[PDB]
RNA sequence: AGAGUAGAUAUUGUAAGCUAUGUUUGCCACCUUCGACUCAACAUUUCCUCUUGGUUGUAAAAGCUAAGAAGGGUUUGACUGUUCGUCAAUUAAAAUGUUACGUGAGUUGGGUUAAAUACGAUGUGAAUCAGUAUGGUUCCUAUCUGCUGAAGGAAAUAUUAUCAAAUUAAAUCUCAUUAUUAGUACGCAAGGACCAUAAUGAAUCAACCCAUGGUGUAUCUAUUGAUAAUAAUAUAAUAUAUUUAUUAAUAUAUUAUCUAUAUUAGUUUAUAUUUUAAUUAUUAUCAUAGUAGAUAAGCUAAGUUGAUAAUAAAUAAAUAUUGAAUACAUAUUAAAUAUGAAGUUGUUUUAAUAAGAUAAUUAAUCUGAUAAUUUUAUACUAAAAUUAAUAAUUAUAGGUUUUAUAUAUUAUUUAUAA
RNA sequence: AUAAUUGAGGUCCCGCAUGAAUGACGUAAUGAUACAACAACUGUCUCCCCUUUAAGCUAAGUGAAAUUGAAAUCGUAGUGA
RNA sequence: UGCUGACAUGAGUAACGAAAAAAAGGUAUAAACCUUUUCACCUAAAACAUAAGGUUUAACUAUAAAAGUACGGCCCCUAAUUAAAUUAAAUAUAAAUAUAUUUAAGAUGGGAUAAUCUAUAUUAAUAUUUAUCUUAAAAUAUAUAAUUAUAUUAUAUAUUAUAUAUUUAUAUAAUAUAAACUAAUAAAGAUCAGGAAAAUUAAUGUAUACCGUAAUGUAGACCGACUCAGGUAUGUAAGUAGAGAAUAUGAAGGUGAAUUAGAUAAUUAAAGGGAAGGAACUCGGCAAAGAUAGCUCAUAAGUUAGUCAAUAAAGAGUAAUAAGAACAAAGUUGUACAACUGUUUACU
RNA sequence: AGGUAAAUAAUCUAAAGGGAAACAGCCCAGAUUAAGAUAUAAAGUUCCUAAUAAAUAAUAAGUGAAAUAAAUAUUAAAAU
RNA sequence: UCAUCUGAUUAAUUGUGGUUAGUAGUGAAAGACAAAUCUGGUUUGCAGAUAGCUGGUUUUCUAUGAAAUAUAUGUAAGUA
RNA sequence: AGUAUGAAAAUGAUUAUUUUAUAAGCAAUCAUGAAUAUAUUAUAUUAUAUUAAUGAUGUACCUUUUGUAUAAUGGGUCAGC
């Protein structure tokens, strides 16, 4: 009761409520903006109905199936625009997740707002997909466009990636077919050129794109460690 | 309860200015944003570029606006003659100058 | 003087004598709130505990009186506004003061106190009272000092990281009962020890949460009323596909479960008619967390554990040795030589400080800070943990997995199958 | 009556200084009146503990007040309107 | 404790006024504005209609539309009351003025007609307060015309079928829920005994004036110096529940706010629970706790005879046996004072 | 009684300066403005703090050293 | 304000308007109310009321410089 | 509440000089090092100015009083009256 959660300056009730809400909205919109604290309890419960909802679709156990289903169910709001969340969450969203072993979310420090001086984040759904099947692009999966971002300046430069770029790409690779991945940056410098107004010789993007790919793929001192005499 | 003098200049400003605490620091942590080469916080995103990537998403990802057929093929003479113009409130004419009281982001400078 | 079986000075001490105190009642006029609660600090003129002198009135045991002694301790209830006092039950003892008769910018407001009112008395009366009774008004965010904690800056017998002594500031220091020595010493008997040790407690302090108890707006179950969802199923419509000969049948998606008319004015409900206008699973909200039964961590005392800090040194009152000055005597307010206290010094514990010590010394990873994840810590700070991802090793928080706990049904079961 | 009662009720009458429409006396009912007792109940207390929310604390924005001769505003004792 | 002005200090301290918010988008300008969805709060209101009031605050200047009928004023009429008015000499009076009488004003009240819509002008001529019972009537069932038990009992309209004027009129018959509520009717109980004032036929008329109308109105739009937890009149106030306008919920509607985000030490407030004890607290049981039906039964002493005491205490039935919404319901007694219900120091 | 009432003198009142630790009233002494060599007042002369050396006795109690505490007791010392 | 408590068909509560007040009304009577408070409102005027009382009264230099006693006083805070 | 002007002060921020982190009280005066600045006769071993090394002395002002550092009166500061 002290200790087990963030308060957020709210009666339980209430409290719990607004996080349901925060979860429903990130379910909807694969990214949200939100006030920090608020974007970690968020976290732990929707990752939590992530969790559930995976057990649901793995057991074979019927009982616990339906058990777990009630428990989604009792998480969540749903009503107008959450009316087939559900159906989202079994469906489109849990199947996502069956491989990786937890950290479904991500919560990422923005500038905090300037009226209020409150410290700000973006709670967000890790490996959303960038490309429905209709020729658009979704919305969210923000780091994955910020790494291609930069990513695409370090090659407007001509210099090398930076090893951390480098090992946000490969951990955003472990859990990705390689040429999915490939497709979806492809996918994503398109837009982002435009919008900078790089010139798309697309050959060439490719060609980049592929040899980012490879050297993530192929794995390759002051005092001394030395036994007692 | 009550101040029994005049607190003096010295008094005031060594309990104001003189203990760290009170005063500002630098903001040491600063350092170069990936995507864009400017200045943003450390373990922090550039506001600059996710701000970028949330106003492609907002092109991409658009509800269409709803224009009633009706109203889209009104003649300008008849349009005129059903929807007329009229004086707007102070209150309302403040409202609609946000360039007055609303405050855009601003761009930080490019890192050496 | 005089009591004290005898003897003024064991104990008592008339009236008169000489002082101290500023604790009472006064006097002076420089100067214009009693009690309770809470927390106490100081004194010693000591009530208890420790040491000791005297006590034909110290046999013993209880006492009485006096010297040293303030380390520790010194009460709970009935009555009353009361301090006090009376009593009850305890205690080793229930000491006396000082501190603006400590403490109302810390609490209270029963007493005292103004407005209302009544009573007794006083007055022709308005009204009055060293009277009685019921009722009844002040508030304050802390500037400075001070104190409790916590940081930053700093000058360091010159650096940093760590370990740190003397020292300083405080804390602590006990007491009872029982048992043994011993029914011994002592005493006719009745009664009944010192010296000393141990074990149980005590009051106080400190830490702790394994367990116990409490809590537990983590959680689970049960449960009354009202409302609102999702899913499934049925019906209907629309949109998209497939079959069939735009229609019908099928599949997917979305939306819908209304409506209108009758029953003599109105409202609601009911039924009938009208319409495609559905009844099961599972959720949620609200009603003090809706109420109730349990309940993890944490926190806590009703709980658990430990401590009351020795040995030692010098002393107080007091008790001696030898021994003159002073042929004796005299523990010395002589030279020498000894005993002696819950006190003193210390010891023990905590906090502060940092003499000293080990090491490294312009740095591909020197030491710190800013930043992130945090809790061992916490108002903010500070402190401590982690910030791994390369040749090895290091898990901070969440999430995940795990076993375990909680909840409450469960072998009338779960999983594999033949 | 209570382990124990300056309170309460009953009774006595040196009524300091009761008494008959400034009414006297005893009742039923009534009373947010005043005092006392019993029952039940309880954090009132023994003796406090845990929890909840709003403040308090920190950051951002706005922004009081009484007060103030001037202040570089320590302890003790003494002195002294 | 001079007056006025300016600027300090406390201090960037307290505070920002009962409050539930979240996301996405308008907008790579939003904690605060607008929209959408979610969540919550008010709901015999924080809703919807209005009265009064007011810097028009409004959905605004291209602005709140009336001949009259569940439309108000204006108008007619008057109450309370008011009037340099009214009557050789109304009466009185140092002046001012006052009195009596007339006339005039004066709403908080009364005021014809109306959907089968309605016609207001001119001229002429003679109602305090409360109640709807019992009986009786017929209707529906049990038993053998008459008894027993149960509802129904004055009015409010559509339908169908008849009989008369001639598909429009009049009357009759039959058909048809419950619970509230309205108006209009009738009969009538009580003492406290219940406003005032302004005709009818006939003929001729009637081209329908002025003002109010927004929004706000248990409130940020009025009265409180403030967008002030105060004060402020009336009517509807979805259903489910109930004796109910209590209480719970909330369909619809409205709302979520000139402060936010975190942290939740000490400490304060307002709540919830608590082992063993149970008033040991305290001036004092102050505060808190305490309800084993709320319906139907039953209910003592005393007593002024009044179920006054009584809503008696205890207790029963229905319900429930481990408990499991809110709200109503919180003991018994003795004494002093005052019969009682009332009134009082707006703010001790 | 730092009391009260008057008598006499002084000071303060209205008087600064030195001393009395600090000091309205006590001990000295009266600031016209400076200067700082010489006489000094009261009070002082180990240091704080301007200035000191002696003589003869007494005390041993830190008595006392600028605010004298009594009766009485004990121990000495002189003189008769 | 919250909780608790009391009345709630009556000597009830309440809207709209009216009457009665500054020697002065209303008052189930408290000196209670009469526009944020009355043993008698407010405003304007008499009016610069009066105050033996409190406080204040503004540059410099120079010379002299007290008193706090007696008597009287409805006088002992004054005045001669 | 005219119009111009405004190095009037209180008051705020900033910079420069100087002093200040082992020192205690009306924050001044006098002694006295050091540092800085200015100086068309500093010829210098110079002169002025500014500045809490260090030392000594120093109980705000007024009012009212027998008598006030008084913890008696009155004043937040400056400008005008
Ligand atoms: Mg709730
Ligand atoms: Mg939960
Ligand atoms: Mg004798
Ligand atoms: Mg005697
Ligand atoms: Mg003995
Ligand atoms: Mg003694
Ligand atoms: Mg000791
Ligand atoms: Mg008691
Ligand atoms: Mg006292
Ligand atoms: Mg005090
Ligand atoms: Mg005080
Ligand atoms: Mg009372
Ligand atoms: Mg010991
Ligand atoms: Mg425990
Ligand atoms: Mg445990
Ligand atoms: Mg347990
Ligand atoms: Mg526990
Ligand atoms: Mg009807
Ligand atoms: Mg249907
Ligand atoms: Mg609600
Ligand atoms: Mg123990
Ligand atoms: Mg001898
Ligand atoms: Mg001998
Ligand atoms: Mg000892
Ligand atoms: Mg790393
Ligand atoms: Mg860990
Ligand atoms: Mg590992
Ligand atoms: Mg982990
Ligand atoms: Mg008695
Ligand atoms: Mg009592
Ligand atoms: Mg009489
Ligand atoms: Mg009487
Ligand atoms: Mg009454
Ligand atoms: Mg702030
Ligand atoms: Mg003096
Ligand atoms: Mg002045
Ligand atoms: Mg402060
Ligand atoms: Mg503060
Ligand atoms: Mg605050
Ligand atoms: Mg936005
Ligand atoms: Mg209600
Ligand atoms: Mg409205
Ligand atoms: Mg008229
Ligand atoms: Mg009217
Ligand atoms: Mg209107
Ligand atoms: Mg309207
Ligand atoms: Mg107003
Ligand atoms: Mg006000
Ligand atoms: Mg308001
Ligand atoms: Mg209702
Ligand atoms: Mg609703
Ligand atoms: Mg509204
Ligand atoms: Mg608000
Ligand atoms: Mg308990
Ligand atoms: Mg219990
Ligand atoms: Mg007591
Ligand atoms: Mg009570
Ligand atoms: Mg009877
Ligand atoms: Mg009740
Ligand atoms: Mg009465
Ligand atoms: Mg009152
Ligand atoms: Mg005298
Ligand atoms: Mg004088
Ligand atoms: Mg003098
Ligand atoms: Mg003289
Ligand atoms: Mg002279
Ligand atoms: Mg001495
Ligand atoms: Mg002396
Ligand atoms: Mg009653
Ligand atoms: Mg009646
Ligand atoms: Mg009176
Ligand atoms: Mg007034
Ligand atoms: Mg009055
Ligand atoms: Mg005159
Ligand atoms: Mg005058
Ligand atoms: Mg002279
Ligand atoms: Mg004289
Ligand atoms: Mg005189
Ligand atoms: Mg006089
Ligand atoms: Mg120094
Ligand atoms: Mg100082
Ligand atoms: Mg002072
Ligand atoms: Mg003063
Ligand atoms: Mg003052
Ligand atoms: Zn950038």
């Amino acid at each position: 009761t002290v200790g087990i959660a963030r308060k957020l300056s709210r009666d339980k009730a209430h409290r719990d409520a607004l996080l349901k809400n925060l979860a429903c909205q990130l379910f909807q919109h694969e990214s949200i903006v939100s006030t920090h604290a608020k974007c970690k309890e968020a976290s732990r419960v929707a990752e939590r109905i992530i969790t559930w909802t995976k057990r649901a679709i793995t057991t074979s156990n019927s009982v616990a199936q339906a058990e777990l289903k009630s428990q989604i169910q009792s998480q969540l709001f749903l009503a107008g625009d959450n009316r087939k969340l559900m159906k989202r969450l079994f469906s489109e969203i849990a199947p996502r997740y069956l491989e990786r072993p937890g950290g479904y979310t991500r919560v990422l420090r923005l500038e905090p707002r300037a009226n209020d001086s409150a410290p700000q984040s973006v709670l967000e759904l890790v490996d959303s997909p960038v490309m429905s099947e209709s020729h658009t692009v979704n919305r969210g999966n923000l780091k994955m466009w910020l790494l291609v971002k930069s990513v695409i300046n370090d090659d407007a430069n001509q210099l090398p990636h930076n090893p951390l770029t480098l090992q946000n790409l490969h951990k955003v690779a472990k859990f990705k077919a390689e040429a999915q991945l490939h497709g979806e940056i492809m996918l994503i410098k398109q837009v982002l050129l435009k919008e900078m107004s790089l010139p798309y010789d697309e050959a060439l993007e490719n060609e980049r794109t592929q040899a980012l790919l490879k050297e993530v793929y192929s794995s390759s001192s002051s005092y001394v460690m030395v036994p007692r005499p | 309860a009550v101040p029994k003098k005049k607190v003096s200049h010295q008094k005031k400003r060594q309990k104001l200015y003189g203990p760290g605490k009170k005063q500002l620091k630098m903001i040491h942590h600063l350092n170069k944003c990936p995507s864009c080469g400017h200045y943003k916080r450390a373990n922090t995103l550039c506001m600059y570029c996710v701000g970028q990537i949330s106003h492609i998403w907002k092109t991409h990802t658009a509800k269409e606006e709803i224009k009633p057929r009706q109203e889209e093929e009104l003649s300008e003479l008849d349009q005129r003659v059903l929807y007329p113009g009229r004086r707007d409130t102070k209150y309302t004419k403040d409202l609609k100058d946000k360039d007055n009281y609303l405050e855009r982001r601003v761009r930080t400078l490019k890192k050496d």
